DNA sequence: GAGAGTATGGCCATACTCTT
DNA sequence: GAGAGTATGGCCATACTCTT
């Protein structure tokens, strides 16, 4: 009949606000992903796009993701996927990209018509053990398909690659981190639930940006890790060097995180043009793939280059600040979390994953041990088995006789009926016995794990340490003073 | 992109606001062209509660709507000049559609309040996962375009002090109030 | 070295023209398709978008065709697909579409995001028996898939839906035709290979446009069907009728093929505005879904309305000609063809398709007869077979023993070793025997066809007639004299 | 959209005409900024042979090439004003990239003939294959096609001015029949 | 002539937070 | 500032040829 306007406003806003908050703009604290990213990677797994396989066309990748899980526009999906493939956006890229996927200068990637993609090796670790009933699945938008509610995330990806998202009523800004340091942190925490932030900071010095550069001071760090919020100052890496004739120059090899380089040069150009900055005779971008990033500024003869450099930090994006605002979904709700919180929730995710994995393996193994027993029984009593089947007119009749004559379960009987005649040869009988013995030992080991919380915990520590050794790398960002 | 009816009599004429140009571009083949006009919205609509007048007036999307209604805005608004006595908000039945809906209701409530009070503003309601989009024009006409089967809702204004606060609280440039409201009312299940 | 400019121009130009001629703009005489259309239809098949299944998002359809078979921009593909879904463009639509797919005003269809598509039922007959090895496959552009060189086309689709294509150094314009008459013509041609274009024209009267209308005179049809090139005059269907007060109007209910209506109406309005035609007082497009096309031109009281109508035919697309130029790929190269070569080349295609299919039915029948003969030998002496297998230590030994002891082929022995234990039950044994007996009769039926070219033909005639009865429809366009 | 090189001495300079701004974007990342420049052409460029003159003048695409070459067109041509001593036509090694090339050569042969005699017109040689220029990474465009040490460019030359006159007229000329006959005579099916 | 129909990308609006 | 990031589609240019 009628729709009171104030009611319509409050109800309609909350749907968008909650939906943007819990289903778009904020990462899950456990795997560090927002839904579009998670659906891209899960889609890359489901399609069969692993690092050992062919690069696959983006349009089909995007279309598969959009049709199956993400009911939104294709550009959003492609752009999200492209970012995961840029070594200057992602400290630990999740997508391997073939073709023009962009550059630091802000020239965007090519149309999805020209690019192909697949997982990187490290993304296998995000999807490791997904099938083994480690994470809860949910229905997709139309109900046709199942999607993961969260990935196993066998490395701490929230902190490793960071996040930035604008939501409604809040936003988030989490900087990337060094993986060797994060994992060492998680290990320390797993040995001491009462570990302090300062103690954690011994293992985790601060952010580590894919673009290197420098951070000025640990005090901005320390507040961000203690509280979830803090301003961290990032500097470009620049030196002063002679160029001949008694003249000098300023050479920049690294720039701040999320800073368009081409745009930064323009701002420096403008400053000069507007005479706001004094003493710059030339400005050239000498960046090349072979040489890396090189930005050259030519100081006027007998001018102080150190002063000019300081002004550039002051009046330019050369020195930029990163506003840490660590907000993530915790139990499906937005929450501001400090560094220890983030690791605590992560470690609890890993325990759940490994536990749930051991349980699935144990269940899977026992079922096989049970089927093997029927095969062992069937092989020993084979002659009778064959006549029993031959006597019977139907599978149903044949099944019934086998459960009577040999006290077999329905599954055991169906397995026997499904057996191929080639399983009757001499090697197979020995082969079956060998496998069965292996399972029993395997089941013993699985049950041992489940019984002891400490044993389970140690396994997590062990699997994290292998990932650290294989994927952990040198810190790129220097933390000065 | 505006489509207009053969009739010049504002009493029997209706204008549809659709999210998706070719969401409404279908409708045209399906819509009764005798009494029905179509105004497709390209994207998210300027949030007028957060914008100053020069920016509102300058915005193309807003200008088209003003032009289409023909009443003018603010002090110069004239009711008797309305070109349609039914204005219908046709959005996708999803959250971006809900969000768009609040933006429009904001535009009306701040710049054309008289229109709301008359009862000229309506909210279309299509089929209870597929929004306006992959859907036949004849089907679109049948579910909500035709007067003989459709279920529109009339936007009532009850308390103007309450609406002022609510619009300011939800669409205002102060983020904290909006976050506070979300925390108090969001239910997760 | 260097390059002679003259040599460059010749080679580069010839490269383009040939590709445009042989792989873009011209239809194949056998299935009536240009590459992009064939790839779209094949793509719909592979995706499983049959008419019994639900509509698919157009973007996904296109992304698959583009990546798999067509390395070209999406607009070319999407727009080609749209055309095939429009009743006013295709006399027999090959694509079923959901959403806004266009109108006769020239307003385009909706973007890929907003439309859904699948095969029409008639398209299943273009794709019928494609798997049964009836046409030659070729490698696709990147080596990574296979695509059809031509579709089986169980109904004469070049002539029926027509074609229009601008190439290089030539072009093509074939009008659509009525299916019932087309097939009756093929039938007459099959009974009489020295039949004359005149005689064929007792079945094929002329074109049959989806939009109806009139063709003026039989004189330009005949020229086109005899030489391949002719002009055909089209007229709107228009009447003169009273509207009250001793006043009249001209009412147009059908317009010529490929004429844009909205444009046509604007040309009339413009003529009125510029006083280049006397006597028109109003102009309304009254077209609905319900009532068909209805364009009303109100006529000034006591003015003559036939005379106005006649003028509208002179000055507006209301009367329009269609320039027949029937060029198609015949044995992979462009050729101007008359009505008989079109039908000859089609009918020869149908004989090839049907023969090749019967042969393939044979080969896989005979193949399967062979396997069932093995299983019957096994079942006849099952106790020895089991013993032979159990005595062998490896599958290879069991294979060689089975072949040796019972004179089985390698295929038969492999089949026996793969046979499950449940196939020994009475019902499962009876099934093997029953399949064999039916298969001997089928093999006998197939050999009858291939021993006798007249049987093989008669089968083409029957299958064509079945298609004609199910899909043939009334003629829409009136041929006036 | 021209992306100019760092140096200002034309003897060592090269300019690249790139098909599509995917191939182009890639080329801007890949090239030697110091000695190489990129100009992408967005669409099928006009056939200057068939078309009326004034169309050639209002055209943007034609205009961006004139500006880049730095000479002026036809009668005002200054080969000493040539901004680049190397002009590279870089298009996909597909039949459509062949077409664009013929059109560009036609423009040079009718309005900047003095450059073909000079010898600064070159045709790049990308890897042949299914892959186009847009689908390749920036550094593989460099190693195979733009690097002076490993690339293979072909110098365009004019070896007979009346023959070329007759060829350009026949292939790009208004008459279709001459073009059809050349195809019939030379096509290998 | 005219416009039929397969081919050849880019541009750019908005909402939403926070900040240097 | 205006930009960090996922959300919500129109409008352009051209080549090529033909009705005996
Ligand atoms: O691929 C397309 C395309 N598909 C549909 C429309 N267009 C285009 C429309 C266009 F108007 C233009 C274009 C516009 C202006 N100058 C050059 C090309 C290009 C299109 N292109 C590619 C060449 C880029
Ligand atoms: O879907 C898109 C889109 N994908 C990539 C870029 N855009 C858009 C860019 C755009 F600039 C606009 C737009 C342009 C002009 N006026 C409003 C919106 C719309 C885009 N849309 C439509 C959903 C809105
Ligand atoms: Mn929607
Ligand atoms: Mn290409
Ligand atoms: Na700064």
């Amino acid at each position: 009949n009628e729709r009171n306007i104030t009611s319509e406003m409050r109800e309609s806003f909350l749907d968008y606000a909650m939906s943007v908050i819990v289903a778009r703009a904020l990462p899950d604290v456990r795997d560090g992903l927002k839904p579009v990213h998670r659906r891209i990677l899960y889609g890359l797994n489901e399609q069969g796009m692993t690092p050992d396989k062919s690069y696959k066309k983006s349009a089909r990748i995007v279309g598969d993701v959009m049709g199956k899980y993400h009911p939104h526009g294709d550009s959003s999906i492609y752009e999200a996927m492209v970012r995961m493939a840029q070594d200057f956006s992602y400290r630990y890229p999740l997508v391997d990209g073939q073709g023009n996927f962009g550059s630091m200068d802000g020239d965007g990637a090519a149309a999805m018509r020209y690019t192909e993609a697949r997982m990187t090796k490290i993304t296998l670790e995000l999807l490791r053990d997904i099938n083994k009933d480690t994470i809860d699945f949910i229905d997709n938008y139309d109900g046709n398909e199942r999607e993961p509610s969260v990935l196993p995330a066998r490395f701490p990806n929230l902190l490793a690659n960071g996040a930035s998202g604008i939501a409604v009523g809040m936003a988030t800004n989490i900087p990337p981190h060094n993986l060797t340091e994060l994992i060492n942190g998680v290990l320390s925490l797993s040995k001491n639930p009462d570990i302090s932030i300062a103690e954690l900071m011994e293992d985790i010095e601060g952010p580590d940006f894919p673009t290197a550069g420098l951070i000025l001071g640990k005090s901005g760090i320390r507040r961000a890790y203690e509280t979830g919020r803090g301003s961290i100052q990032m500097r470009s890496r620049a030196v002063i060097e002679e160029r001949g004739g008694g003249r000098q120059r300023i050479v920049v090899t690294e720039i701040p995180f999320q800073v368009n380089k081409a745009r930064m040069i323009e701002k420096i150009a403008e400053l000069v043009r507007d005479k706001k900055i004094d003493g710059i005779t030339d400005l050239r971008d000498e960046t090349s793939l072979r040489t890396g990033v090189r930005v050259v500024i030519d100081v006027r003869k007998d001018a102080n280059a150190s002063v000019i450099l300081n002004n550039l930090y002051k009046q330019t994006p050369l020195q930029t600040s990163f506003g840490v605002n660590m907000i993530a979904l915790v139990n499906g709700r937005p929450k501001l979390i400090n560094l220890k919180e983030a690791l605590v929730h992560y470690l609890e995710h890993q325990k759940t994953v490994v536990r749930r994995r051991t349980q699935y393996n144990l269940r899977k193994a026992k079922d096989r041990a049970h089927i093997l027993e029927g095969l062992r029984i069937a092989l020993d009593h084979i002659d009778e088995i064959i006549s029993t089947i031959r006597e019977s007119d139907t599978d149903k009749v044949a099944m019934e006789s086998l459960q009577q004559r040999f006290k077999l379960s329905e599954k055991q009987a169906q397995a026997i009926l499904d057996m191929r005649l080639r399983r009757l040869t001499g090697l197979e009988r020995d082969k079956i016995e060998a496998e069965y013995n292996e399972l029993l030992n395997y089941i013993s080991e699985l049950e041992t794990i489940l019984a002891d919380e400490e044993v389970l915990l140690q396994l997590v520590r062990d699997e994290l340490t292998e990932i650290r050794d294989r994927f952990g790398d040198d810190r790129r960002t220097e933390i000065q003073l | 992109k505006l489509a207009d009816c053969s009739s010049k009599s504002p009493e029997e004429c209706e204008i549809f606001l659709v999210e998706g140009d070719s969401a409404g571009g279908s409708t045209k083949s399906g819509r009764d062209s005798r009494t029905q006009a179509i105004l497709p919205l390209r994207g998210k609509i300027l949030n007028v509660e957060k914008a100053r007048l020069d920016r509102i007036l300058n915005n193309n999307e807003i200008r088209q709507m003003i032009t289409a209604f023909g009443t003018g805005i603010g002090g110069d608004f004239d009711l008797a000049k309305a070109r349609y006595h039914k204005i219908v908000i046709m959005t996708d039945a999803d959250v971006d559609g809900a969000h768009i809906r609040t933006l429009l209701l904001t535009f009306f409530y701040r710049f054309m309040r008289p229109l709301i009070e008359a009862g000229y503003v309506y909210i279309a309601q299509p089929p209870t996962y597929k929004g306006l989009g992959e859907m036949n024009a004849d089907q679109l006409w049948e579910t909500t375009m035709n007067p003989e089967h459709r279920a529109l809702l009339q936007v009532k204004l009850e308390d103007a002090i309450e609406a002022d606060q609510t619009f300011e609280m939800l669409m205002g440039d102060v983020v904290e109030n909006r976050r506070q409201f979300i925390e108090d009312n969001a239910v997760y299940a």
